[PDB]
């Protein structure tokens, strides 16, 4: 017994046949009718555990679902040579000020 | 509204360095005259 | 269950045709009907046993056959403009014991006198207005497909390379341009309503798609224009924001800042090389 | 068809660029400019080129049970390193340029004399 | 409850079924058996892990279960639903991390200049 | 069997009826045909009584020689054509002609207006649009011969739990304006005709903003170049104070 | 053998097929016949003025006169985006701007150095 | 404000206001 997740235009919804019991995670927003729960936009990563109750000869059973997204908005692509380049130029600049001071600091 | 790694807090900080420099030179210029 | 082939079909006066009906649930006896505006369903032929076929109520011009216990094809001997209808196929087990029929999906035919009347549609997309966005905070797109004959299209909506089914409404029946004439063309429309903050992204892709069924690769064409065959016709639009600050312009700002700070960094390295060399020359001259 | 069975599958949410080969087989093989670049079984029917911002080019083939296909040449140019020339761009450029050469020139004048 | 554990590093996703400590663990994805049959060299199975190398976002994204060997698969009552964007050589930052790196860099440079200043006056 | 539409409010009880005078039949059934589809069997009976399938219930009168059907808690998911059927123990099930049925929704908060949609720049038409009504409103066709009007339909957007009514008008000829368009129909008083004085809110546009990975990387490289300018400029101050101080 | 050659300048895309030496060239775009009698065909080129991304994008093919298009040699696919008064930035155009700017402002400082030397 | 033009114009003013100060801080000293 699955709990169906549906993705409309830019949102995530949780659809069941009776009211949804929250457990932990994203709180969400009840819509105008009961038995549907709106979790917001997909790029803001909704995560949680939810729980419903049955009818429709799955009647007198119970299940649970867990939602997990990783829409990778605050990520940065980088190669393992670029970090060597960046750290090398920073070290050269701090040593360039380090030589830069005491040519002045003798006079 | 997802800014990710484009917050304006980074650019305003890096201007804050320059701001500290201007404050110190005003302080020494007062404490001479 | 019961299947049939083709879906739509165009044929000219005096041109025979054979259309199928297949069945796999081990029933034995089948039928053919035709449905009309104002007349209802009417029987054509049936066959209670494999080899024995009977007549019906309007059988004038339709031949049948029965080879196996699963196929039951239908043939037209020629064409007439009175043959334009929708044809269905039925199925039952054995002879009045359990009265359940099972119909197929159907087949449309039009019959013309001449093939120089067949045209493909023309699709165009109309973007939403700003009075609706500032008043109700929702946005509606309108897709028109005009000027086609015969009436054998199917319409769909594809937002970001996938179909949608929610928030869409199409007309049930296509309208006519002049309802006074005999050989007149058609028109048809559809809607997509969307929240306002989804339309305002400049990264979203919207399109309308129409599937047309026409001629094929067997027919003479003495006309100047292109031979109207089976194709898809479509029309696109990007979402767009009119006032304000999007992520179309943030790229502009960041590019110009990178190029200027590189230029300044080059000038400063030149000056550092200069005064370093000058202090080297004075250092040589101290001794 | 005429041995044309490489097609491009575009306009996804992410900027992914995908190829789909039309053969009624399994264990589809891919190529590029004549040499092998891939090998792919069922449950994955689509080769991946990456983002469209890197704007790939080249020539691609696929074969299953029978002989090779005729090629397809891809060519994206989706410019994205482009600056438009406004009043704001040229004004900011000239302003930074003048004030930099001025400050450096004042410094050199005080060094020499 | 006891949640799953989903760990994504590069283009490799590792799931963790937590429920049974003393059993063998089987897996299933959109009602098709995955792993444990020596097809899919990219897909490996372990004692209570599942390795998914070269993860695809469009394909291979949906429901995942875990059920013990010797039970029916359609008698489960706790499922997972994942979608994830992956690409190679792609780390996940924060915002406060960048400020710690910038302020720490400025403090190290200031420390070096104070030290070399007073050591220079003692010479 | 009675033809013609019957328009029913949402959430009611529907009554249909067919007459078969005069014969003696046994097998009774009903078929439901949507638009541009094939039929589909709903209810199957050959005795007097009541065989429910949920919200569907039929009643058969053997000597009164008519059948019926009742639907309760009616939805907009029921608008179709309904064919009643009967037969002997032989073949040739004999059919009626069916009865077009329409159900209209609940329309909580109206706000009627006539809008002008932005043009296409690939065809030379213009379109107006007259949206949500309160479902009592009738829409009549054009009096002219170059102004095409559609009929009204309902759409359902499940991402906000909302529904509506629409009608679209278009034309080629000039002197076509969205104040003259739906003139042939009756209208609700206090519709909304917009002014050309545009209004574009800005704090609404900012709730739809994205981020790539390339924008993240380009912004970080800017933050690197600023620190490089500060260190090199500090070196230049120290050297020129060395040469000017002596 | 030899692929197509795409040449973009401004709001103009011009593309050449130097595959067949001598014949009459017939172009076709999304299974629609193009070229001949905005859009203009030369004797060996094909020029496409005032380009729009959503309109002209997809399968182009040239094939000899009197043949079938299902036998040509292979199809192209272009998906481009053009601009008017835009300039694109290489790793070499950046290099020429930096080196030209350095070599200009490396002489003015010597002019102020010599004028400022022979003042005092 | 999101538009980073205000941050860059904030940098130049605080950048050209440092030279004048230093220059006038050595004219007296
Ligand atoms: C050495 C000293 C004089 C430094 C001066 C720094 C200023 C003059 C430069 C550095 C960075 C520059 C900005 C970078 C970024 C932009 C965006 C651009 O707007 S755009 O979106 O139309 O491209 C307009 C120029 C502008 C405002 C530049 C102005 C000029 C600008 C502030
Ligand atoms: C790329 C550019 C914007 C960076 C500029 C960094 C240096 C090269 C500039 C910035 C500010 C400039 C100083 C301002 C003005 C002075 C005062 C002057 O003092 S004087 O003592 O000898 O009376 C010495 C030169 C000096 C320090 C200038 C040198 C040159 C100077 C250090």
């Amino acid at each position: 017994f699955k709990i169906p997740i549906e993705e409309l235009e830019d949102r995530v919804f949780v659809n069941c046949n009776t009211s949804i019991t929250w457990v932990e995670g994203t709180v969400g927003t009840l819509l105008s009718d009961i038995t549907r729960l709106d979790l917001g936009k997909r790029i803001l990563d909704p995560r949680g555990i939810y729980r419903c109750n049955g009818t429709d000869i799955y009647k007198d059973k119970e299940s649970t679902v867990q939602v997990h997204y990783r829409m990778c908005q605050s990520c940065v692509e980088l190669d393992p040579a670029t970090v060597a380049g960046i750290i090398v130029t920073d070290v050269i600049a701090t040593l360039l000020l380090a030589l830069g001071v005491f040519c002045f600091a003798g006079h | 509204q997802s800014f990710g790694l484009l917050d304006p807090k980074l650019c305003y900080l890096l201007d804050g360095i320059l701001f500290i420099y201007g404050v110190i030179l005003t302080a020494l210029f007062l404490r001479v005259k | 269950g019961v299947t049939q082939t083709p879906k739509f079909q165009v044929l000219k006066t005096g041109q025979s045709m054979t259309l199928q009906c297949a069945q796999d649930m081990n029933h034995e006896y089948m039928s053919w009907y035709r449905q009309d505006p104002g007349m209802g369903l009417r029987l054509i032929h049936y066959s209670v046993g494999a080899g024995i076929t009977d007549q019906g109520e309007v059988p004038n011009g339709y031949n049948v056959s029965r080879s196996t216990t699963e196929d039951f094809p239908l043939r037209l001997l020629s064409a007439a403009p009175s043959q334009t209808s929708v044809y269905f196929c039925a199925s039952r087990r054995r002879q009045g014991a359990s009265g359940e029929q099972y119909f197929g999906p159907g087949t449309r035919l039009t019959v013309t006198e001449d093939l120089k009347n067949v045209f493909p549609p023309e699709v165009a997309v109309f973007e939403p207005s700003e009075a609706e966005i500032s008043h109700t905070q929702k946005a509606t797109l309108v897709c028109l497909a005009t000027g086609f004959y015969p009436d054998h299209v199917e319409l769909s909506w594809w937002v970001n390379g996938k179909e949608v089914h929610s928030g869409v409404s199409t007309d049930p029946q296509p309208l006519k341009e002049q309802p006074a004439l005999n050989d007149s063309r058609y028109c048809l429309s559809s809607r997509l309503r969307v929240s306002a903050t989804f339309w305002q992204n400049p990264r979203n892709h919207f399109r309308c798609q129409v599937q047309f069924y026409g001629l094929s690769e067997n027919d003479e064409w003495t006309q100047d224009r292109a031979k109207p065959v089976t194709q898809i016709v479509s029309a696109e639009a990007w979402g767009r924001a009119d006032c304000g600050f999007t992520s179309e312009s943030y790229q502009q700002g960041v590019l110009s800042a990178t190029i200027l700070y590189e230029i300044l960094l080059g000038k400063a390295t030149l000056y550092a090389v200069l005064v370093s060399a000058l202090v080297l020359m004075a250092m040589v001259k101290r001794k | 068809k005429g041995n044309h069975l490489v097609k491009v599958y575009d306009y996804q949410e992410d900027g992914s660029v995908l190829l789909t080969c039309d053969a009624e087989a399994k264990n589809i093989t891919w190529f590029k400019d004549g040499k092998m670049i891939g090998f792919l079984t069922e449950d994955k029917k689509k080769w991946n080129l990456g983002s469209n911002a890197k704007d790939p080019r080249g020539m691609y083939q696929c074969k299953g049970s029978q002989n090779k296909s005729k090629p397809l040449q891809v060519y994206y140019r989706m410019c994205q390193n482009c600056i438009e020339l406004n009043a704001a761009t040229i004004s900011g450029f000239l302003f930074a340029e003048i004030v930099s050469i001025f400050v450096l020139a004042v410094g050199v004048y005080f060094i020499a004399g | 409850q006891t949640p799953y554990k989903v760990s994504i590093s590069g283009t490799t996703v590792i799931l963790t079924c937590p429920q049974y400590p003393g059993s063998e663990i089987l897996w299933q994805h959109n009602d098709k058996n995955i792993g444990g049959d020596e097809d899919d060299k990219n897909i490996g199975s372990d004692e209570d892990h599942l390795s998914l190398k070269e993860f695809s976002e469009l394909e291979q994204s949906g429901y995942y279960v875990c059920y013990p060997r010797g039970s029916k698969p359609e008698d489960a009552n706790f499922y997972l639903y994942l979608r994830a964007r992956v690409c190679e050589n792609c780390m996940e930052m924060d915002v406060m991390s960048v400020a710690t790196i910038v302020i720490v860099d400025i403090c190290i440079t200031g420390g070096l200049l104070l030290l070399v200043y007073y050591w220079s006056k003692n010479r | 069997q009675d033809p013609g539409p019957l328009s029913v409010p949402e959430g009611a009880i529907v009554s249909l009826n067919c007459t078969y005078s005069n014969s003696a039949f046994q097998y009774f059934m009903w078929y439901r045909q949507y638009s541009r589809k094939g039929p589909e069997l709903l209810m199957y009976t050959y005795s007097s009584g009541n065989k429910e399938d949920g919200r569907f219930t039929a009643q058969v009168d053997k000597s009164s020689k008519y059948i019926s059907l009742f639907i309760r808690d009616s939805q907009p998911s029921d608008s179709a054509t309904y064919l009643c059927a009967m037969s002997k123990g032989y073949s040739t099930l004999t059919f009626g002609k069916g009865t077009m049925l329409l159900v209209s929704p609940d329309i909580q908060n109206p706000d009627p207006a006539v809008y002008q949609l932005r043009d296409s720049k690939s065809s030379d038409k213009s379109v107006c649009l007259f949206t949500d009504f309160d479902s009592q409103t009738n829409v009549s066709q054009s009096k002219d011969s170059d102004v095409y009007i559609t009929d009204k339909t309902v759409l359902d957007m499940r991402s906000m739990d909302f529904k509506s009514n629409s009608a679209v008008a278009w034309s080629n000829k000039s002197d076509f304006a969205c104040a003259n368009a739906f003139n042939n129909s009756i209208i609700p008083e206090d519709t909304f005709f917009p002014s050309p004085e545009s209004s574009c809110d800005v704090k609404l546009v900012e709730k739809s903003f994205e981020t790539d990975t390339n924008l993240n990387f380009q912004n970080l490289s800017v933050i690197g170049f600023r620190i490089l300018l500060l260190k090199v400029a500090g070196f230049n101050l120290l050297m020129t104070l060395r040469l000017w101080s002596s």
